[PDB]
DNA sequence: GCAGACACTACGAGTACATA
DNA sequence: TTTTTATGTACTCGTAGTGTCTGC
């Protein structure tokens, strides 16, 4: 075949994680600048984000140091604090190879925020040690990256892909889908299915594979899956619908069902309702709602005073 | 009930495995590790004469460390732990055994897979090493028909490749290959010559230390490869 | 310095290789360079009604308010996320104040107090001293002032300045010369 | 090659120097400082056999304190080093030159320009001093006719006009005129007997300390004020 | 004035007392607390030859240990401390006694209320005891006729009921009910034997250690129940 | 016996959060 | 051409100062 798999593990997302560089699916211009410096044979000191989960950061990392056959330490980025780089970090930098080997350091997830000492003390120690290893850092958002480190690196941030790179980076990943249920034993029976599960997930792959794990709870991905997937989110709609259609009866019942979770239901309802409402209506729904929040919990029967915002909506709010 | 210094000592070890522990009547404790990593069990001399529950067994061991040798272990009128010096009298408490976390029964080992053993001496330069060397992860398997122990450090090579430290521990017997993975974590017996009794069955096995005073059972890694 | 020939090693391999932590802090505290603050992108696109960018960022629902609260024309609508902006997604109070404030531009300096600090100190040590709030502290200067010149009562409680009262009043050195002149012209 | 009591204690001294060494072949060992404000030179009686950098060099000592004198230490099979003790074997980091500093050439000493000595407990004084007086800098110069040392704290003390402590050794017999500051980081000396040994030209100058056991050649910084 | 072997053991002692103390010349010193809750006066084989106030009373002692038993302290060239080494001097600042608290007057014990003692033995049981079980708080009665020391967890037990230790002292021969109590925190006094004299007028009270080396006087709480 | 070395404590700085 | 509200609470990091356990 041409994929790997690690058969160590069961739990399929990772079962099947890209072994070489070629494996990934990556844009364009980022998977050539991964070839050229696996040719060039060393790496350079690498930062990698996101910040969407998933991108194939951490996979991308491992693999630069297959296709170098680097020697690796792979460590935790919460794990690595001022006395980790004082530490095992230079024991290892210091500390003599007759492999001819690039000495890689992946320092995985690097993001938080109190680590900033060991960012700093880092930075330096780029310095005094940068001849012997090299550097690949992991993270999510970059911001927890201090900037100092951000300047002595090349940062490549995945997750902004060209409108050309969705394209081929999609069709790349229903291949690559398709491949894995040959090896776990699922038939496809109508593939709008596998096209469902990565447009649906896009940026990230990770859930993108595991909500394949999921789907094929019976065995077999059919037309009647697919109605699962594609089929549309959220349970606001019969609110939605009600206010759209200016009623009470209906928005009267409905009250009582959300007085449960009123800080949710509320925020959920704000989000929702910002794109389905004119631009002046924005303005208002934003008052109306607003105000309702803040005299929640001074309200007696929550219920009712549910039943006031959405007598309060449906007047003033206007759409298509 | 009274405690001898050879028994306070036994504890402080078990103290290292549950911060708690579960003793019934009987000449016989055992304890394991909340997370189910270490099993420890023990023959005594002195003699346990109620059952209780201990939340604290190192802070108790620290505080009947303040008495004489004679001291009168009782349980209270008021059913915690009355520890009666000649002079002086002690109050500490007693938890339910429900909150302290007690093994079933004292878990027999099968017919073991292969066996070894080592000298007291040689444990001593195991532990004491590891610091200095970051030996935080060792391996029992064969080498020239002779089974040697291994060091790694387990953050330095993931793999378990560059090997620091080995020790050899007698001629092996039998036939077969196997890498048996050991957290140092997992290593908090006391000191001493050990028979070594491992088993495998395939994704299954656990490594038994049968001391002198004390048995103790060890859990494997799941990266430990062999064929049993 | 001996030896005369050591291809001159940067501040951070001597550190580091000779081992002195103290000397990698002062390496590694030399990247400090602390600052960030994107603030003015987000709120400068509710002025000037551009692209959002936000989200994905770090949104101070303070920040915004309160640089907007500079320019009396957003006050309208900076109020109105005043009284109803708790429990508004931090999303939700972006999307309103875009809906709201109408205009744009804005140009930096925000409004801050004058602080004779001298007169700061004054006042707190009165309000400290008598257990007294801050509003009778001051009829308290005037009284003292008017009569009785107040130089007894500054060189009484001058005593107690405690270097500590001290980091309550003002942030520097301009506090190590308040500690020395309290401590003169009564 | 074996090492010996006195070759061990000399090391972890010559550790402080620099956190690490470069040895070879010979009975002859030393360090200096990476910053190059210190050097050190020791003959004993051990016969050094094969070159090697280390790099924990207080480390390689620990595991060495834990093994025999019977300890033979080889050029590991990978061009690491190899440790031979009873039962066992233990393979420390060959380091890499690349890192590692060392003394390129053992500079000599300049014949004294003023000679003095320092007496074993006086040593250890200034030494013990320094932590509860938090001095970091001290100055060798001439009052009343002897050669005495003055203690100063240079974060407090701009320009050391504020001494906080004077060890006098017996007066001076020459004619000329000295101020000389050296830095209390670079002052690594182990404890015994120090003749003491002082050279200058002008703007740039040094002390060596030649005790039963060692010599020591450490730095002196700018502020020092000197003739001829 | 120079200072023995035996002298600084108390001071050492009385800087757990109050950080700094004043020391007046003669043959006698006190520190007292700060919170003025405890006191101690002793007096010495050494004489003082001036008045002077040390404010880092610990930092000072400390210094002393890394001088000869010979050395000289005496008022140095500007109001401020100077031990004079056989061969070197050290300065310590000499503190303005605004920044010290001196306890005012040599405070003349009332006669015994009741009289116990108390060993070296058993006061070492009690402070360490305090230690493992959080006693922050004990109260001193009579149990069947003999004098008994209660102790417990002033924050967990509030009423002094719960009692986590008893002691017992030796038997009281006068026939009168008392309840004595002291903060835990307040007793700092050297190991050893001590005549412990409780006195109780009406809501003053207090209890005076009487010690082979030093004599310490603490104050009782207000919870003391008694009829005297 | 001390001094040295290891382990555990605590405070200061940083960070982030929610209600007013 | 910018730039930080008040009150309480929680988690983590780092270091320095305290202890006890150990080795000539
Ligand atoms: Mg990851």
């Amino acid at each position: 075949s041409m994929i790997t798999v690690n058969e160590k593990e069961h739990i399929l997302e990772q079962k099947y994680r890209p072994s070489t560089i070629d494996e990934c699916i990556l844009p364009a211009f980022d998977k050539e600048t991964f070839k050229s410096i696996t040719s060039k044979g060393k790496i350079p000191h690498i930062i990698l984000h996101s910040p969407s989960p998933g991108t194939g950061k951490t996979t991308v990392a491992k693999a630069l140091c297959h296709d170098v056959n680097a020697d690796m330490m792979f460590v935790n980025g919460s794990d690595c604090k001022i006395d980790f780089v004082r530490g095992p970090l230079t024991n290892f930098a210091s500390a003599a190879s007759f492999d001819g080997r690039q000495k890689v350091i992946v320092i995985d997830e690097f993001d938080r925020s109190g680590l900033a000492e060991s960012q700093r003390h880092l930075r330096s120690f780029m310095e005094a040690y940068s001849s012997n290893c090299s550097i690949i850092i992991t993270a999510n958002n970059i911001d927890g990256i201090i900037k100092p480190l951000q300047s002595r690196c090349r940062v490549i941030t995945f997750g902004q892909p060209t409108d050309e790179d969705k394209i081929e980076m999609m069709k790349q990943m229903i291949r690559r889908l398709t491949e894995i249920c040959k090896h776990e034993g699922i038939a496809i029976a109508d593939m709008k299915v596998v096209a469902a599960l990565v447009k649906k997930n896009f940026p990230d792959f990770r859930k993108t594979i595991g909500e394949l794990d999921s789907y094929s709870s019976k065995g077999v991905l059919d037309a009647g899956i697919l109605s699962l997937v594609t089929n549309d989110r959220g349970a606001i709609d019969d609110v939605l619908e009600s206010l759209k259609n200016k009623d009470v009866k209906q928005l009267r019942a409905l009250a009582p069902k959300y007085a449960a979770d009123y800080s949710w239901f509320v925020g959920k309802l704000a989000e929702e309702i910002y794109s389905r409402v004119t631009p002046q209506s924005i303005i208002r729904m934003y008052e109306i709602v607003g105000e309702n929040n803040q005299y929640h919990g001074i309200a007696a029967n929550t219920e009712l005073h549910l039943a006031y915002l959405f007598i309060q909506l449906a007047c003033e709010m206007q759409w298509k | 009930m009274k405690l001898s210094k050879d028994t306070t000592a036994l504890l402080k070890n078990f103290a290292t495995i549950n911060s708690g522990i579960m003793l019934k009547s009987g000449q016989f404790i055992m304890t394991r590790a909340v997370n189910g990593t270490t099993y420890a069990e023990a023959n005594i001399s002195d003699v346990i004469d109620f059952d209780v529950a201990i939340y604290d067994l190192n802070g108790f061991l620290g505080i009947l460390s303040l008495v004489n040798d004679d001291a009168e272990i009782s349980q209270s009128e008021d059913g915690n732990i009355k520890i009666a010096d000649a002079r002086s009298t002690i109050f500490w408490p007693a938890a339910d055994p429900s909150t302290v976390v007690a093994p079933n029964k004292p878990i027999p080992f099968p017919v073991a897979s292969a066996v070894t053993e080592i000298k007291a001496e040689d444990l001593q330069q195991l532990l004491r090493v590891s610091r200095g060397l970051q030996i935080d992860t060792i391996a029992i398997t064969v080498k020239e028909g002779k089974i040697v122990i291994n060091g790694f450090n387990k953050v330095e090579d993931s793999a378990l490749t560059r090997v620091k430290y080995s020790l050899t521990l007698g001629d092996y017997d039998g036939e077969n290959t196997f890498n048996f993975i050991i957290n140092m974590a997992n290593m908090k017996m006391q000191p001493g010559n050990y028979k070594l009794l491992l088993w495998a069955k395939g994704k299954q096995g656990a490594a038994k230390f049968e001391g002198e005073h004390a048995n103790y059972v060890v859990a494997l890694e799941a990266d430990s490869t062999h064929d049993f | 310095s001996l030896f005369k020939d050591d291809i001159q090693l940067n501040e951070h391999q001597v550190a580091w290789y000779s081992k002195d932590w103290t000397a990698v802090q002062s390496a590694a505290d030399s990247f400090k360079e602390k600052a960030e603050n994107e603030f003015f992108e987000i709120i400068g696109a509710i002025n000037n009604k551009t692209k959002c960018s936000i989200a994905q960022k770090d949104y101070s629902k303070f920040m915004v308010e309160n640089a907007l609260s500079q320019f009396p024309e957003c006050m309208p609508a900076v109020y109105a996320m005043n009284l109803i902006g708790s429990g508004l997604s931090d999303e939700a109070h972006f999307n309103y104040l875009m809906a709201a404030v109408p205009r744009g531009k804005r140009y930096g300096k925000w409004a801050k107090l004058v602080e004779d600090s001298t007169e700061v100190l004054i006042i707190k040590l009165l309000a400290k001293r008598y257990q007294v709030n801050t509003n009778d502290a001051i009829n308290y200067k005037s009284i003292l002032t008017k009569n009785g010149k107040l130089p007894l009562v500054l060189k009484e409680l001058k005593g107690l300045v405690t270097d500590d009262f001290l980091k309550e009043v003002t942030k520097n050195v301009k506090e190590q010369k308040q500690l020395k002149k309290l401590a003169l012209e009564w």
